[PDB]
This record gives structure tokens, C-alpha cells and sequence, in this order.
């Protein structure tokens, strides 16, 4: 199988027709465990403005300002660290993937 | 005045472990990452990973797992990495580095390092 | 291994008279660069035969205490330099960039700093 680096991440990923969403799979604080969208060099995607669904705790990103189009997709990169401290490298990197659409 | 002082110059055969220290004095052992890193003679500096004495957590690079383990140690602040299945390939200065939280978790703080030499 | 932060040193070696100006050069294959508190996760180290290595400089710019100022650290992003300025026989030493913005944390090969 095509090698995966990804660590677990609690959540479950659902590339809709509108969005890509990921559910969490529990309520947690966002400033101990935040999310950022970046491109293909690491770095925040600024023009990229996620949304927080309160009600069932969900992440929901439009394709076309916080993912990397490639051929066959959308390439989703998502870094997660705790704001509270300076300390990047104990942060967790996931490398998504959501298929081609009209 | 912080500093890290390591044990002794190591020979030993190869398929043997060895278990080197580091001790650390001048600042909170609980509060900072502890590092270790690898120097083949003329090869540069290679990261092996780090250990958080606090609550034991633990990040390796992936080349040495298995390889290296790191402990610690908090009423004698003293961090200490096992290495195993000693080879030649492992002959080698390696150092203990405080990671300064405060900044980040740069390797502001060195110890002098501890040659380990493999040999049969 | 794959996904890992790569830097790249240039030169190798160098040979410099003292009193001259130098550069040394750190290419990184991902951006060091933290839009939390503005700061480019990389630092310059100096070692000298027989020491362990010296932090010369973190986030990329900031010299550490009693560090000289002739030592300037420069750059953004994924390209970084490290500038001796009047360079003195107490210089003389191998030069190594690290990242420390991503795991695994990694090192550039090093440049050799000689006179001649």
C-alpha cells in the first residue's frame, strides 16, 4: 500500500459535494489542540477561513481557498499544535486526500 | 550556570547495549525537553530524539527506533539513553541538549558529550 | 526519509581571510516560519574541534548572550544565511543550521570555516 505518514487523528473525514468536513469524535478546547490549514511547503494558507459547527463540533473547509488542487483532488493539510506554547515540533501533520468532483 | 555533564568515554563489542547519562543542574529538570544527538566522526549532527521529563513523554526519529530509548529520572534530574544491538555503524560522540521551552525548544544548553566507541 | 524537513548547507568549506565578510548559505525544503508569534523556527550553531556545539543564534536572527554581533543571522521562510562580518581566527569552526519547527528535527551537513 501507497505509505501514509499520518498519525491517528480523532476525527472522521467526509469530502462532501459543498465541503470537505471532519468530524470530531469528542468536545475539546481548540486552543490546546488548534488546527491550521497549510500548502505544499508548510506554510498557513491565509486566504483560508475554516468554520466550527458548535452544535456537533464538526471542522468545515471549502475546497477552493484551504486545499491544494492537484490532478486527481484536493490535497487537505492540516498541522495541529497547542497555542499555548512556543514549542512547534510536538505538533501532529496530517496529509488528507478528497477526490475529484463537478 | 545551567549545565549538563555526561558520564564517561564508553568501549564496548558489538550486540551489547550500553546506557549513558546525562545530568542536569542550574534550571526546572521538569520543565524542558532533553534532547540527544549523534555525531559520527567527520558525519555532522544527527537528531535522535527527546524525551520530556516531566510526564516521560517521548519523540524519536524514526532511524533510531528501536535503537535508542530514552529515560529519566526526576529525584537525580538525570535523563539517560539506551542504545542496542550495538553495531560500528553506532560508534559515535553522542550529546544530551536541554530544549529551552521557553524559546521554542532550541538546544541552548550542550552537554560534552560522550564518545561510545564499537569494536571486536 | 520522505516527508522529512531538509536543509541544505552551502558551502561545504570555505577559506577566508580575517578581516573579511562571509556568507553561509541554509536552504530548507519547508517553511520555518510560525504565524503564531512571527518567528522563523531555525537556529545557527558553532563547533569548534573537541567542544560540543555552541548556539550562536535562534529564530533565525536573535544572537544568544555574549554571542559577538559580527554574527548576523538573516532570512525567511525556506532561505536562511548566517554573515560573519570581520571574520577572526576565534571563528575559525564548522557551522551548522538546524530546524527545530518540525519532527523529526534536523541539521544542515555543516560548513567548514578556514584560512588561506
Amino acid at each position: 500500500l501507497p505509505q501514509s505518514e499520518n498519525p491517528a487523528f480523532p476525527g472522521t473525514l467526509i469530502c462532501d459535494k459543498d465541503e470537505v468536513r471532519i468530524e470530531f469524535s469528542s468536545r475539546f478546547d481548540m486552543e490546546k489542540w488548534n488546527p491550521s490549514v497549510v500548502d505544499t511547503l508548510g506554510s498557513e494558507i491565509l486566504s483560508c477561513t475554516y468554520a466550527l459547527d458548535l452544535e456537533r463540533f464538526v471542522l468545515k473547509f471549502p475546497y477552493e481557498t484551504c486545499t491544494i488542487k492537484v490532478v486527481g483532488g484536493y490535497q487537505v493539510n492540516i498541522r495541529v499544535g497547542d497555542t499555548t506554547t512556543d514549542v512547534r515540533y510536538k505538533d501532529d501533520m496530517y496529509h488528507f486526500f478528497c477526490p475529484a468532483i463537478q | 550556570q545551567v549545565q549538563l555533564q555526561q558520564s564517561g568515554a564508553e568501549l564496548v563489542k558489538p550486540g551489547s547495549s550500553v546506557k549513558i547519562s546525562c545530568k542536569a543542574s542550574g534550571y526546572t529538570f521538569t520543565s524542558d525537553d532533553m534532547h540527544w544527538i549523534k555525531q559520527q566522526p567527520g558525519n555532522g549532527l544527527e537528531w535522535i530524539g527527546w524525551i520530556y521529563p516531566g510526564n516521560d513523554d517521548t519523540k524519536y526519529n524514526q532511524k533510531f527506533n528501536g535503537k535508542a530509548t530514552l529515560t529519566a529520572d526526576k529525584s537525580s534530574s538525570t535523563v539517560y539513553m539506551q542504545l542496542s544491538s550495538l553495531t560500528s555503524e553506532d560508534s559515535a560522540v553522542y550529546f544530551c541538549a536541554r530544549g529551552d521551552l521557553n524559546y521554542g525548544g532550541s538546544m541552548d544548553a550542550w552537554g560534552q558529550g560522550t564518545s561510545v566507541t564499537v569494536s571486536s | 526519509e520522505t516527508g522529512d524537513t531538509v536543509m541544505t548547507q552551502s558551502p561545504s568549506s570555505l577559506a577566508v581571510s580575517a578581516g573579511e565578510t562571509l556568507t553561509i548559505n541554509c536552504k530548507s525544503s519547508q517553511n520555518l516560519f510560525s504565524s503564531r508569534n512571527q518567528k522563523n523556527y531555525l537556529a545557527w550553531f558553532q563547533q569548534k574541534p573537541g567542544q560540543s556545539p555552541t548556539l550562536l543564534i535562534h529564530w533565525a536572527s536573535t544572537r544568544q548572550s555574549g554571542v559577538p554581533d559580527r554574527f548576523i543571522g538573516s532570512g525567511s521562510g525556506t532561505d536562511f544565511t548566517l554573515t560573519i562580518s570581520s571574520v577572526q581566527a576565534e571563528d575559525l569552526a564548522i557551522y551548522y543550521c538546524q530546524q527545530y519547527y518540525n519532527s523529526p528535527l534536523t541539521f544542515g551537513s555543516g560548513t567548514k570555516l578556514e584560512i588561506k
